[PDB]
């Protein structure tokens, strides 16, 4: 269903305020850890030395309950940015202590407000806490769509409202957030606490939160409307937010009082469990997609390395990108074999690669599709998939499959190749080296043969994403460059991120190389028109294929093949985040280089700043030939 | 100790208010502890208090008061924690305090109360950045206003004019109000953006000149008419709680500040008395009606100061 929170600045009794909440079904309770009016004096007589207690007791609830149900507030007063030194000096010393108290408490997170551009000084004291013990506890940085000052009533006779059009003005309180969270250097634990109000601002404004953690959204019983039976209820672009927020998995926080009288808060909460059941629903490939959101990966390397049993088992477990390959066979037998031959010609196809068969099962059912008849050599360098290979073959394929354990770049075949069949490309195509692979067999294919596929494409887009740059920067390693993180892809869901352009094609390969001298090193440049004022983190990477002539496969997502959404995309991350206006290009500029030892990618962003070149000499991350 | 009357006032006074027959309004806050709320008090005779069983009525509030009002004799209009505004009424007997009405009508703690010029209306100000404007008669919100854009510190009706109060917030701004206005709120301040305005109090006779405090110390009197920042003077070394003005022809100025100190000034703006008697925040002032020289000073220290002024 839903996780759901009540927002308090009201609590008489502790136990009472949370059993109400509990018999309400909200999940935990937002409140004051201290009297939201008890402002204290830290330095002048008489008032420092005011008699305690300062606030109410740990010993009122479980240590449990404070673990879990309660997210404490900082008390509205405390004002580290105020212009007046001796309520800077107070509030320091208060935001220290109210936050040292809800660490005392062991609260799962703490609320904190950015109502202003300047909060310099409560990130240095917020820093102060989080840099005071290791903890696992989250900051929720409460912060609107819309600055008040652009809310308000225009009811001032002398204070007109500036009613004109205000692009970046518009976007104020996400620079208010970016320069909060770059002061705090990214701390894991500090997240946004998302404020919305009775009228959003432009679609501008929403997108410019797409990358960013928010864990929770506040919602005020404000901005509800009333049905005809007088229930609480949501506007359409409300309700679109909602539904965009549920993607993000956020907590709902309800706040304000009840204005539909009649009924109990349970109304408001209800209201967002029947927006959840009825929400427009999503894909197998999202519950493919289910647990892996921006979720980092090694990418598979099934050259260097020798991929495990479940791993080809996962490969095999998506049945529609094998019926495309048939298909291809299928279409490319007939296209060789007309029908006045079927019976006296045999085409030679050779698996390249055959992991656990079901390329060759796939050829199988292409050749008694196509009526026609095919001999088979199943070539497998990983002597482990031999193992389940020669089983198969003696079992079921009889002496039809010649199984072949060796490289297929060293391999001295029998005989001369029709058609060539491979499953080697990765999430960015050439990734797994699919290239210097079928280069090697080349000369063991007839001069009229056929590789399936015959074509790749890798492509790439930029990307916002604060909360995948701070998953790589977590990804730190002794015994390495302490900024290698940083220099090597990974394979990864994207989910809390924006694609800030359309995808570009990078490097293409087909196959058979012609080229009398081949060379697979690339060197690519590419610009990317940028409407919207962001932050690039780095680069989405997909590929396409032509297996035959019109039947492809694709993870790009305007041309995304079906079924195939387990199969995930590609991350090349930048060590600096680039600040982008709207109207500005990114420039990136990619290339893939090589031993005979080793092939890598280097990278650099050239525009609309200079990074510096990922990767030189496969420094930090090399693929093994 | 009355009947409906509590054994034990809450330590922090928030508000003292003395009617015209001389008897005395309490509010008080339970602003620490397990429990945190308040009650209304009233004591006929003001040097018992603030001893609880010595006192005329009591009653206890769901939530602590962040303001009070006397409601014409027998009336308290209540700033709650809740965001609830509740109109509480004495008895015929006067010996307890009954619930009129409590509405839940701001979406955060109700921080400043005013009675308007009828005595049939009211201006509530919050921490949730809305002014409202209240049909005592009829219980409901006639108006509410977000003009400013942070929390509203202080609203003070006019004197004589039922359409005119006074509010000042955060957002740096006294607002001038006139409902009579279809844009009810002016923006009156000095040439120079200065410290966060905190307290508020019309002249009573001068119904066009108010006097303002800041979070700095400072105390200023203000024409509408110049719009000019005539007078201004150092009165606190800390923030400027309240403004209250003597019952005298030539009014003297009550001046309280979280520096704990209470001082008394002329209409020059000039300090005639200072008294560091409360060793905690200095929360209100009431002239005695009786007496126009006695003023009776509450503070978080739970003191009740009587103060004799030259
Ligand atoms: C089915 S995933 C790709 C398969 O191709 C195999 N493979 C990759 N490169 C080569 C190569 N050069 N020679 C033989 N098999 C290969 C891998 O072991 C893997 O099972």
């Amino acid at each position: 269903r839903v996780s759901s929170g009540r927002d308090l600045n009201c609590v008489p009794e502790i136990a009472d305020t949370l059993g109400a909440v509990a018999k309400q079904g909200f999940d935990f309770l937002c409140m004051p850890v201290f009297h939201p009016r008890f402002k204290r004096e830290f330095i002048q007589e008489p008032a420092k030395n005011r008699p305690g207690p300062q606030t109410r007791s740990d010993l009122l609830l479980s240590g449990r309950d404070w673990n879990t149900l309660i997210v404490g507030k900082l008390s509205p007063w405390i004002r580290p940015d105020s212009k007046v030194e001796k309520i800077r000096r107070n509030s320091e010393a208060a935001m220290l202590q109210e936050l040292n108290f809800g660490a005392y408490l062991g609260l799962p997170a703490f609320l904190l407000p950015l109502n202003q551009e300047d909060n310099t000084n409560l990130a240095r004291v917020l820093t102060n806490h989080i840099h005071t013990g290791h903890h696992s506890s989250m900051f929720w940085m409460r912060v609107p769509l819309v600055a008040p000052e652009d809310l308000r009533d225009d009811i001032i006779e002398n204070a007109p409202t500036t009613h004109t059009e205000e692009y970046s003005g518009e976007e104020k309180t996400w620079m208010w957030w970016h320069n909060f969270r770059t002061l705090c250097d990214y701390s894991k634990r500090i997240a946004v606490a998302l404020e919305i109000g009775a009228d959003l601002p432009s679609n501008h404004v929403i997108d410019r939160w797409l990358g960013e953690p928010i864990k929770a959204a506040i919602l005020p019983t404000s901005i509800f409307l009333t049905n005809k039976k007088g229930f609480p209820v949501l506007s359409k672009m409300h309700q679109r937010l909602i539904f965009r927020l549920l993607k993000l998995e956020v907590q709902f926080i309800i706040t304000g009082t009840n204005h539909h009288s009649e009924k109990e808060f349970c109304s408001y909460l209800q209201y967002l469990e029947y927006l959840s059941q009825n929400r427009p629903p999503p894909n197998a490939y999202e519950l493919f997609a289910k647990g892996y959101e921006d979720y980092l990966q090694s990418p598979l390397q099934p050259l260097m390395d020798n991929l495990e049993s479940q791993t080809y088992e996962v490969f095999e477990k998506d049945p529609i990108k094998y019926s495309q390959y048939q298909q291809a066979i299928y279409k490319c037998l007939l296209d060789r074999v007309p029908e006045e031959e079927k019976d006296t010609n045999v085409q030679v196809l050779m698996v390249l690669g055959a992991g656990r068969g079901p390329l060759v099962n796939a050829s199988l059912r292409a050749a008694k599709q196509a009526d026609r008849r095919i001999k088979l050599y199943a070539v497998e360098k990983n002597p482990n998939a031999v193992v389940t290979l020669e089983n198969w073959q003696f079992e079921e394929w009889g002496s039809q499959v010649t199984v072949v354990s060796s490289d297929m770049r060293e391999w001295v075949a029998p005989e001369k190749a029709d058609i060539i069949v491979s499953e080697l490309l990765g999430s960015f195509a050439d990734n797994e080296l699919s290239p210097e692979c079928l280069d090697g067999a080349q000369h063991f294919l007839k001069d009229d043969g056929v590789s399936i596929p015959g074509e790749y494409t890798s492509f790439l887009a930029p990307i916002s994403s604060s909360k995948l740059y701070n998953e790589v920067r977590a990804c730190r390693e002794k015994d390495r460059d302490p900024e290698a993180q940083f220099e090597m892809p990974y394979v990864v869901r994207l989910h809390n991120f924006h694609q800030l352009s359309a995808p570009q094609p990078c490097f293409t390969f087909s196959h058979p190389n012609r080229d009398p001298m081949i060379d697979n090193n690339r060197y690519c440049t590419l610009e990317f028109p940028v409407e919207v004022n962001t932050v690039l983190h780095g680069f989405a990477g997909y590929f396409e294929t032509v297996l035959y002539q019109d039947i492809t496969l694709s993870i790009r997502p305007e041309t995304h093949s079906p079924g195939m959404f387990s199969w995930f995309p590609i991350l090349f991350p930048i060590k600096q985040p680039i600040t982008v206006r709207e109207g500005q290009t990114i420039c990136v500029r990619f290339w893939r280089c090589s031993n005979s030892k080793k092939v890598w990618y280097e990278w650099a962003v050239t525009a609309p700043v200079c990074s510096a070149i990922h990767n030189p000499t496969g420094r930090s991350y090399t693929i093994g030939l | 100790l009355p009947p409906n009357a509590p054994a034990c006032m809450e330590r922090q006074l928030e508000a003292a208010r003395y009617r015209s027959d001389g008897a005395l309004l309490l509010g008080a806050s339970s602003l620490s502890g397990r429990c945190w709320a308040g009650s209304l008090w009233l004591f006929k005779d003001p040097c018992a208090a603030p001893n609880e069983g010595f006192c005329s009525a009591g009653v206890q509030t769901e939530a602590g008061v962040a303001d009070l009002t006397w409601v014409g004799e027998r009336g308290i209009l209540v700033a709650s924690d809740s965001g609830a505004v509740e109109l509480w009424e004495l008895d015929e007997n006067e010996t307890l305090i009954v619930s009129k009405f409590c509405k839940y009508e701001h979406d955060d703690i109700v921080s400043t109360v005013s009675v308007l010029s009828s005595g049939t209306q009211a201006v509530s100000g919050s921490k949730d950045i809305c002014i409202k404007v209240w049909d005592l008669a009829q219980q409901v919100v006639l108006s509410s206003y977000r003009a400013h854009a942070a929390q509203v510190t202080c609203v003070a009706a006019s004197p004589h004019k039922d359409s005119v109060f006074l509010s000042c917030s955060e957002d740096n701004r006294i607002l001038l109000w006139d409902t009579r206005c279809p844009k009810p709120a002016s923006q009156i301040g000095c040439s120079a953006p200065g410290y966060l305005p905190t307290s508020l109090a019309w002249h009573p006779q001068q119904s066009e000149v108010f006097v303002f405090g800041d979070e700095n110390g400072t105390v200023s009197l203000v024409d509408t008419k110049s719009t000019s920042c005539v007078l201004s003077s150092a009165v606190h070394s800390q923030c400027v709680t309240g403004l209250v003005f003597s019952p005298h022809s030539v009014p003297f100025l009550a001046s309280l500040s979280e520096d704990c100190s209470l001082a008394v000034l002329d209409s020059s703006l000039s300090e005639l008395f200072r008294s560091q008697a409360h060793r905690d925040f200095v929360r209100d002032a009431t002239w005695s009606p009786l007496n126009h020289s006695l003023l009776t000073t509450v503070g978080w220290d739970h003191q009740v100061v009587h103060h004799v002024v030259p």
